[PDB]
């Protein structure tokens, strides 16, 4: 398909890989005893395997010649959940840290002792601007429009 | 001078006469190094856990609640009881009420006024005035004290020797 | 040897003098500050480029400023 | 009131752990910059500067070693904990042969399970390469119940010391005069603590570990001996395995010893059984051990007309050569903690060096010496913990030397005399490392270079020009000879390395001869050399850390500067802790050599397995004598052919020994940053991040400063030496566990 | 020193006095270094949360809605069989309501920064309960008991199916 | 209990508090989830 791929579905190598797992695992299953932790352990191992494979089979991914999922991350919705949908969580959850962070540093630079609450932070105020961090993509872009996001020239520069 | 329990060794200096069962025993001074209200709380916790814990053990080798897991002895009743996850309730419970015990053993000893093991817990009366009060006190740790060792000893014969409520 | 220069935004704290360790500056008076002294560099032959001058400096960009130049024995800090 | 402590001379109080920095007068204000931020975790511990009274200094130092001792304590009680719990210990007593040593299961997430390895008997987790297991058994432990129990043990104690610190500090603190009772100190750490060790620890083994090793060795399963207690409470017990105990205690008061030897032998070489020394000997050892040392507790006056003065003993050690001799050397070790640092720290890790070569040299543990991964982790480890504290010797030496050398109180003793002619000891060590390194390191790029050329008579090998190790054969040889000609009570060699038979144990070797040619005295000289350069650099910090031809007055800027400045010439890392960090580098060079020759010496000459008539195969097979002579050789026929296990580990139950192997790499590459720039680039690039950040209005209060230059210096070391032995630490770990 | 009425072996909390449902209840200190307005806000919003969600699961496993999807008696695998696309309109449909009722402020930082909010008070009355203000404290409490009691209700219930699988019955 | 409660509002022990609930959620997230290599949906 895209790139030369094949589903994974129907790659050869993906259940030969399968296979040779799952015959280690049992091999190395077969010198313990009885219903004994490490043979229980091994078989969870088996079973983990297995549906890992699985998952990984029905799951629209694409497999190399190497029986390997292979990432689209070209920008089509297709293959969405491969790189769209947690590039959209990650920047929703990294967005809230540095919120959250810029909210606090500019709450305490307006105090007496900013340094000093830097290194012993004001829990109560910190656990306050943490949780309102959900809010991010709207209050960035309420104080963007506002004028209070960006300095202009009290900026510091160099000599040239 | 010349404690009134031990009449050789010298008063503790931290207990002169004015608390509920004060005969002058502290011959290793753990007084001299530990306020003396967190040492109450503690003493008084430790009699009236014992106190239950006695009566508990005694009373379920004699009376069983419905069920097959009830059917061991007190001995290894901890072993089924943390598998049921009955004793999980308890512990649950337990530190809920020792959390609220952090707020107010913490707040005795930075001020307030509230009395060593005091938890205003007094559905009935029995105690009316400062003299009830007071002989009420004596009564309970008097109470709370053998309690102790006679749990320590029901345990130790019973891990001794695997008997029934005779532990002998 | 090394170029010694002073500025007039000397303040003439005479930090820099005292902690020259060959004797290369010294505090000669002056109008330009409340002290009413800056300091000289009369003695750049024995400087030795160990900038301890212009780290006792509490001015905001230095007053007193040390451009490394051509080597001597005296400025190259040789015993032998 | 009493005469010897303070009592409640610090309030037990929170307020002060709310006020980071308060020891410090400077970091007290608070920080500005962050730079505040790593000054606070670098004189945290620097006790001089916090305090003016050398009381304070010293109780401060006690707690600390009491904290410390906890800290020890709680990681024993950890380490017992695990092997009563987490461990095969069980299952290895009845099989130490077959069954590899594991302490340490690994939780089963992110697919991390594979490292729980086949360590058998019916176990999985990770191989344990600590040698507990074989000194648990040494001790007589035949159950993880006890196990539990001194787990249990080293928690209380644990809290026990922590206990004691608190105390000594904060309610009843020693005075100055208590800690300078350095006779009574020495009094009591000689007898009490060495000596009553010592004799404590002999009759454990004499009634514990002597009757339950020997019913082991017998092949007595570990449930079918008796409880240690019954070997005390009955006399019967142990008097049928050493029948003298039938005599009680009779033959030791009237002065008839000779009746004991049946479990105080002196027998030398190993137990044929286990292949660890007979424990016999052991028992005897401790003894005389335990005696030597109460003995020598009693020699300097403490608190009666009896003993020795160490200040008079030393004033009378003058001479022609050296002037007023050791005067002052009492007041010097009396008011200087930093000296006494330097001569412990130093004396440790040739303690902890010389332990590390008794150790594999003379096994001590049952089935100790045919575990090999234990033997070259054990030695290793104590080989560089015996380098860093060599370094950190010298390096308070340097500290003594800056802040607590007194000029008047030392006018023409040793010390003196020592600063009066740095310059001729400095250029002699000079010329001697020169010569040392010329040679050694010369005649391995010689042969070299003569095989590259394809001239293999012209090299400095056995079959070509031989450097044959003539004084150390002469050695080898008076100790082989010494048992019935020297030593006529011996019965056996004290260790199978100067010569003998091969000791094997289950077709594993034990020990056995180690031939020394001329590849020995090319890798000695190396270590020669590379340790006379170590000493060359901590000796020239130590010398110069007051003054010098460049800085006359280096003393007025400290121990730790980063430089005086660009002038005469440059006048980098003339401090004497830049001369600690240098010779971190050099001591990390040498032992990283000195390990590299003890494992591929061991790999091929010594370790592998006999065959049923005889015939010995090695790990390797011999090639450290030919092909140990050149740099070609080491890089090929040790470092690439024996990386080939940790290369190929991955998948496999060493694969974190791969990743380790990597992230070491990563780590070692890291510090290169730091140890080759410089701070002028990293502070003007913050300079462009800062402006960003107040573009943004994310500028924090606590203004960003790139880290000083002693700090970066610092890291940088940290991270090669971090990098360089963790790298070697996956490689020998993966490759002896493998093979 | 006052002691706590609801507890009455702890001290007095601060910052609880001019409130609808003081007791004295506060153990914990929670009030001290959360704003008390935000945190009577959130206690009122999970109440009303917990009622309706608990008459949910009475409506739910009684009367049901035609269709396949909504089949289920049991509420906890209804929310698996109802599918996503329900739930998130319901989640989308919260998030406007929550927007405009608010009106933009949302945060706990922004809220209850101008003041001029009773905590709670939406102005929602439509039928006209609470113009008498002699009831309207009266009424006050009652919601904050009965908020509470859904609270833990709708824990109990949630719990019950989640141990059991069948229903609450 | 004042001035330990400024102790832990410090930036080490808040971070390392942090840092050992975001493991913890992280690791439990793929305990119960493992092997999560696109999103769930
Ligand atoms: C230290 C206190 C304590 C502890 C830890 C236990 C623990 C146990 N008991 Mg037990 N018990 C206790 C006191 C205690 N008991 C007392 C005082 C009595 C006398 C009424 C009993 C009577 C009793 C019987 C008759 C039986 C047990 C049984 C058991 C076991 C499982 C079921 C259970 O938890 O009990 C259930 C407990 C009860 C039904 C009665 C408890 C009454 C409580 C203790 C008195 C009120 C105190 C109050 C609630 C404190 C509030 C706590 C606060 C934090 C809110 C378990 C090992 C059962 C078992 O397996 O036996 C081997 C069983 O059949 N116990
Ligand atoms: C000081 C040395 C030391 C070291 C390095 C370890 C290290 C370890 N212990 Mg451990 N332990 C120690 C002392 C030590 N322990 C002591 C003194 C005791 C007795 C109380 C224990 C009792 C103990 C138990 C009972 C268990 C461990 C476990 C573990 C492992 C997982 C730890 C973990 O995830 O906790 C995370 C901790 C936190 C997030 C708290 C912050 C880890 C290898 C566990 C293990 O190996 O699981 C298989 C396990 O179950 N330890
Ligand atoms: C026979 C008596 C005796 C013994 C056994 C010791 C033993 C020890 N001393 Mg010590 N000391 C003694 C007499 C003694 N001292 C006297 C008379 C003085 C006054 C001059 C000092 C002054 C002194 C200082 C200033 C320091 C020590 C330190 C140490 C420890 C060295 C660390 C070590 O090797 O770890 C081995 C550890 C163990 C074997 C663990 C078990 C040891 C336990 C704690 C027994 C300790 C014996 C103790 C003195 C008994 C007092 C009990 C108390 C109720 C009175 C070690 C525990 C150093 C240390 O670490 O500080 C804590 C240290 O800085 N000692
Ligand atoms: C008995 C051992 C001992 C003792 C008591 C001391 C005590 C002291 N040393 Mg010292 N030192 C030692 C051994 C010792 N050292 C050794 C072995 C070396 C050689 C490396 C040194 C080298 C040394 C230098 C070069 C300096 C000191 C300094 C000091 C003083 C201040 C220490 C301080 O605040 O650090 C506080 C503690 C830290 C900053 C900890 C830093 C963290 C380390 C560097 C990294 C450890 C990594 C660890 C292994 C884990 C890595 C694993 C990874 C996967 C994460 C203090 C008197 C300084 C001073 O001014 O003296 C007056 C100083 O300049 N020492
Ligand atoms: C492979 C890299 C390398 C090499 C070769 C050296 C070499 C040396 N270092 Mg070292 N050093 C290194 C890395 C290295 N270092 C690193 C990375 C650091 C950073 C921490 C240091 C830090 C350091 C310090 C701090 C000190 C040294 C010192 C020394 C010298 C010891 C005396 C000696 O053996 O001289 C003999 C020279 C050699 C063994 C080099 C090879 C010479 C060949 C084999 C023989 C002669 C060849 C011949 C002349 C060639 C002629 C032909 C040509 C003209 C074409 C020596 C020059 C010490 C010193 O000054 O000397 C006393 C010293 O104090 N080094
Ligand atoms: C701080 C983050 C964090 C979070 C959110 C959770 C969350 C959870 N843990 Mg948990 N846990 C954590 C850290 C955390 N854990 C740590 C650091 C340890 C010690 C290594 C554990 C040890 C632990 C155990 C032993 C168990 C849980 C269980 C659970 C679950 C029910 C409670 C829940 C998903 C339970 C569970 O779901 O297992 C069935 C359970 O039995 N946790
Ligand atoms: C920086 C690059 C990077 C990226 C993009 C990933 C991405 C991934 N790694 Mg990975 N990893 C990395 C670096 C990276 N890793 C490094 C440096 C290491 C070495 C330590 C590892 C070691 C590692 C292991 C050992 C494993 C992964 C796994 C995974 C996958 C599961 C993630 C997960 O737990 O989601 C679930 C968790 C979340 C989404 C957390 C967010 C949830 C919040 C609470 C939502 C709340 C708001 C609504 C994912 C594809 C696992 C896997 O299955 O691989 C396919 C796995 O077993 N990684
Ligand atoms: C080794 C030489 C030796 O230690 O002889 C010992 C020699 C004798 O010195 P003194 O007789 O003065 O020593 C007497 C007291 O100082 C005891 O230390 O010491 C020196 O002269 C130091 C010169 C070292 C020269 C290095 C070669
Ligand atoms: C009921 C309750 C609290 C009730 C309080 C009520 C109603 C009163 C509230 C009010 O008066 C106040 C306070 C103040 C007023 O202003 C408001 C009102 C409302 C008037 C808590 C229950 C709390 C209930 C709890 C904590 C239950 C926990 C259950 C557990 C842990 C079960 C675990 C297991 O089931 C598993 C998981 C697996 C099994 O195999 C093993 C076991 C162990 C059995
Ligand atoms: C434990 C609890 C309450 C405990 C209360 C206690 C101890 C109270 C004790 C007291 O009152 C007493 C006794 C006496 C008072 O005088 C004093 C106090 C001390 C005050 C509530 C839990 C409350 C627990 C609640 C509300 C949980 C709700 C869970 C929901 C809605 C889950 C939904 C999902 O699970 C499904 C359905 C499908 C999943 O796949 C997806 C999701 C979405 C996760
Ligand atoms: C990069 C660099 C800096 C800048 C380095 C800085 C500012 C250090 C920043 C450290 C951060 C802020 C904290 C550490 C973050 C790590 C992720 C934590 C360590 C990892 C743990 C597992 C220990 C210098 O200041 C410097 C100075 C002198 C010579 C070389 C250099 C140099 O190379
Ligand atoms: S900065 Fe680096 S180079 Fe410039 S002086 Fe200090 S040390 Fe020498």
């Amino acid at each position: 398909d895209i790139g030369g791929l094949n589903p994974c579905k129907d790659s050869e190598v993906f259940q030969k890989r399968l296979a040779k797992t799952v015959k280690k695992l049992e091999n190395r299953l077969k010198k313990y005893e009885e219903g004994t932790p490490p043979q229980i352990a091994i078989q969870q191992q088996i079973t983990q395997t297995k549906q890992r494979f699985t998952r990984y089979a029905d799951s629209n991914l694409l497999c190399g010649n190497d029986g390997l999922p292979h990432l689209i991350t070209d920008g089509r919705w297709s293959h969405g959940s491969e790189f769209l949908l947690p590039s959209i969580l990650f920047l929703y959850i990294s967005g809230w840290i540095g919120w959250v962070g810029r909210k606090y540093i500019r709450t305490v630079g307006q105090t007496s002792n900013p340094t000093e609450k830097e290194i012993i932070i004001d829990v109560p105020l910190a656990i306050s601007i943490m949780t309102s961090g959900f809010l991010w993509p709207f209050a960035a872009w309420q104080e963007f429009l506002s004028g209070d996001l960006i300095a202009s020239d009290e900026t510091i520069t160099t000599s040239p | 001078e010349k404690s009134k329990a031990v009449p050789f060794l010298p008063r503790p200096a931290a207990l002169d006469g004015s608390v509920v069962g004060d005969v002058g025993f502290d011959p290793v001074g753990f007084t001299s190094w530990l306020p003396l209200s967190y040492l109450q709380e503690a003493e008084i916790k430790h009699c009236r856990i014992a106190m239950l814990a006695t009566l508990g053990w005694i009373v379920a080798d004699f009376v069983h609640l419905p069920g097959a897991v009830h059917e061991v002895s007190s001995l290894a009743a901890h072993d089924v009881a943390v598998k049921s996850g009955a004793l999980a309730q308890i512990l649950i419970w337990t530190s809920i009420a020792e959390a609220i015990s952090v707020i107010a053993i913490s707040q005795m000893l930075e001020g307030s006024g509230r009395q060593p093991g005091d938890f205003k817990f007094d559905p009935l009366n029995f105690a009316k005035d400062e003299k009830s009060l007071k002989k009420m006190q004596l009564s309970e740790l008097k109470n709370g004290r053998l309690a102790m060792l006679a749990f320590s000893g029901i345990v130790t014969q019973a891990a001794l020797t695997g008997h029934a409520f005779p532990y002998m | 040897s090394h170029t010694v220069k002073i500025y007039d935004t000397c303040i003439g704290c005479t930090q820099c003098v005292r902690a020259c360790p060959t004797d290369v500056l010294e505090m000669v008076p002056w109008d330009g500050c409340k002290a009413g002294q800056i300091a000289s560099a009369p003695r750049t032959e024995d400087c030795v480029g160990c900038k301890r001058c212009e780290t006792a400096c509490p001015t905001d960009f230095l007053s007193v400023r040390v451009y490394l130049g051509g080597e001597t024995t005296r400025s190259l800090g040789l015993a032998y | 009131k009493s005469t010897i402590v303070d009592f409640n001379p610090v309030e037990t109080s929170f307020e002060k752990w709310a006020k980071p920095g308060q020891f410090s007068r400077t970091l007290a204000k608070g920080p500005k910059t962050t730079t505040w931020i790593w000054n606070l975790h670098a004189d945290a511990h620097d006790f001089d500067i916090q305090t003016n009274s050398l009381q304070e200094v010293s109780r401060k130092i006690f707690s600390a070693h009491f904290g410390q001792l906890a800290v020890i304590f709680l990681w024993l009680s950890g380490m017992h904990f695990h092997g009563a719990y987490f461990s095969n210990y069980s299952a290895w007593l009845t099989n130490p042969t077959s069954t590899k040593p594991s302490a340490q299961i690994v939780w089963p997430i992110v697919g991390q399970e594979v490292l729980n390895a086949d360590v058998g008997g019916n176990f999985q987790g990770i191989q344990i390469t600590s040698g507990f297991f074989q000194l648990w058994r040494a001790e007589g432990i035949t159950s993880e119940v006890e196990l539990y129990w001194t787990a249990v043990g080293g928690l209380v104690a644990s809290f026990l010391m922590l206990f004691a610190g608190w105390f000594h500090y904060h309610k009843a603190a020693p005075k100055l005069e208590w800690f300078q009772n350095v006779e009574s100190m020495l009094n009591h750490h000689l007898a009490g603590l060495l000596g009553l060790g010592s004799l404590s620890w002999a009759g454990h083994q004499i009634h514990i570990a002597l009757p339950i090793n020997k019913l082991l060795d017998l092949g007595v399963s570990p449930e079918e001996i008796p409880l240690p207690y019954e070997f005390i409470l009955n006399r019967d017990l142990i008097a049928q395995l050493y029948p003298s105990f039938n005599k009680g205690l009779t033959p030791f008061f009237t002065l008839n010893w000779g009746e004991y030897s049946d479990f105080l032998t002196f027998k030398g070489g190993l137990n044929p059984v286990t292949g660890g020394l007979w424990l016999t000997d052991t028992a005897h050892h401790h003894l005389a051990i335990a005696v030597l040392f109460i003995v020598a507790g009693h020699m300097y006056k403490t608190n009666w007309f009896l003993g020795h003065s160490i200040k008079t003993i030393l004033e009378a050690h003058k001479g022609p050569f050296t002037g007023e001799g050791h005067k002052g050397l009492y007041e010097v070790l009396t008011t200087s903690w930093h000296a006494q640092l330097a001569i412990n720290l130093a004396l440790f890790g040739s303690l902890s060096i010389i332990v590390a070569h008794h150790m594999y040299a003379m096994p001590p543990y049952p089935y100790i010496a045919i575990d090999y991964p234990t033997q070259l982790s054990l030695f290793t480890h104590h080989v560089w913990i015996g380098g860093f504290c060599i370094v950190g010797g010298a390096a308070h030496g340097a500290i003594f030397f800056v802040r607590d050398y007194n000029a008047a109180n030392n006018y023409n003793n040793l010390i003196d005399r020592v600063i009066r002619h740095r310059d001729a000891i400095i250029s002699h060590l000079n010329w001697v490392c020169i010569f040392l390194g010329c040679h050694s390191f010369g005649l391995y790029v010689h042969n070299d270079t003569m095989r590259a050329l394809g001239r293999s008579q012209d090299l400095f090998s056995d079959n070509a020009i031989a450097l044959k190790p003539i004084f150390a054969q002469f050695i080898q040889n008076l100790h082989t000879l010494a048992p019935g000609s020297t030593a006529p009570n011996a019965l056996t060699t004290v260790s199978y390395a100067f010569g003998g038979d091969v000791i094997s144990v289950g077709s594993k070797i034990a020990m056995m001869p180690i031939s020394l040619g001329t590849a020995d005295f090319l890798v000695h000289h190396i270590h020669a050399f590379t340790i006379h350069v170590t000493v060359l650099i901590l000796l020239k910090g130590v010398l110069y850390s007051r003054n010098s031809r460049l800085i006359p007055d280096k003393a007025n800027l400290g121990f730790r500067f980063p430089c005086d400045g660009p002038g005469r010439g440059g006048t980098c890392q003339v401090s004497a802790w830049d001369h600690v960090f240098l010779g971190l580098f050099w001591m990390y060079n040498s032992i990283s050599i000195v390990i590299f020759h003890f494992s591929w010496k061991m790999q091929s000459d010594v370790w592998g397995t006999v065959s049923p008539t005889g015939a010995v195969s090695h790990i390797t097979g011999g090639n450290f004598a030919q092909s140990s002579i050149t740099i070609n050789g080491w890089l090929r026929d040790f470092l690439w052919s024996q990386a080939a296990q940790v290369v190929q580990s991955y998948g496999s139950s060493l694969s974190a020994y791969g990743l380790i192997f990597l992230g070491a790499h990563f780590i070692w590459a890291f510090s290169l940053m730091f140890l080759f720039s410089g701070r002028g680039y990293w502070q003007e690039l913050i300079e462009s991040i800062v402006w960003a950040h107040n573009k943004l209005k994310v500028a924090p209060s606590i203004q960003p400063r790139a880290l000083s230059i002693t700090q970066g210096r610092a890291v940088g070391v940290a991270h090669y030496l971090l990098g360089g032995i963790g790298t070697t630490w996956a490689f020998f770990l993966a490759r002896i566990i493998s093979v | 020193k006052v002691f706590s009425k609801s507890v009455p072996f702890l001290l007095k909390p601060a910052g609880l006095d001019g409130m609808v449902g003081d007791v004295g209840f506060d153990p914990l200190g929670f009030a001290t270094f959360i704003d008390i307005r935000w945190l009577r806000e959130a206690e009122l919003k999970n109440g009303r949360v917990a009622m309706l969600a608990f008459l949910g699961f009475i409506v739910q496993e009684f009367i049901r809605l035609p269709g396949d999807l909504y089949s289920e008696p049991n509420g906890v695998k209804a929310f698996f069989q109802v599918g996503p696309q329900p739930l998130l309109q319901i989640f989308l449909f919260c998030g406007f309501l929550e927007f405009n009722m608010h009106k933009g402020k949302l945060t706990q930082v922004d809220m209850f920064e101008d003041g001029k909010r009773e905590p709670g008070n939406f102005g929602f009355d439509p039928l006209g309960f609470g113009k008498d203000p002699a009831k309207r404290e009266r009424y006050a409490l009652a919601e904050l008991k009965n908020g509470r009691l859904a609270m833990i209700a709708i824990g109990g219930l949630v719990h019950h199916a989640l141990v059991t699988g069948h229903a609450t019955f | 209990m004042k001035d330990f409660l400024k102790y832990l509002s410090t930036a080490p022990v808040l971070l390392t508090a942090w840092l050992t609930f975001t493991a913890g959620f992280v690791i439990e997230i793929n305990r119960f989830y493992p092997d999560a290599l696109t999103f769930p949906f």
